[PDB]
């Protein structure tokens, strides 16, 4: 005679990413050299560099 | 660029006359005065060593 309660399943979740980052330090300078050139002309090479 | 530094300069005077006239005597020492006005003259010739 009794009949039986029709229990229903609930929606399905959202699924969920996650987005880290990646961090890698400063950079180092090189040790500075001198050299035979006037500045115009070691500046026109550096500047092509 | 490196590597690469101004290079320093000499101009040396070198007599072949003094060269060939000053030569150590294990060799004939000679002069080019008498030499060359006789190998113009004669077909074959030659001095020092």
């Amino acid at each position: 005679l009794y009949l039986p309660i029709y229990a229903t399943p609930a929606d399905p979740k959202a699924l969920l990413s996650a987005a880290v980052a990646t961090s890698q330090g400063g950079g180092k300078l090189p040790e500075s050299f001198m050299s035979l050139w006037r500045f115009p002309h070691m500046l026109e090479n550096a500047r092509g560099m | 660029l490196k590597r690469d530094k101004r290079a320093l300069e000499v101009e040396r005077t070198v007599s072949l006359a003094e060269v060939y006239a000053g030569l150590p005597k294990d060799n004939g020492p000679f002069s080019l005065a008498q030499e060359i006005d006789k190998l113009v003259s004669q077909g074959s010739g030659s001095a020092g060593s």
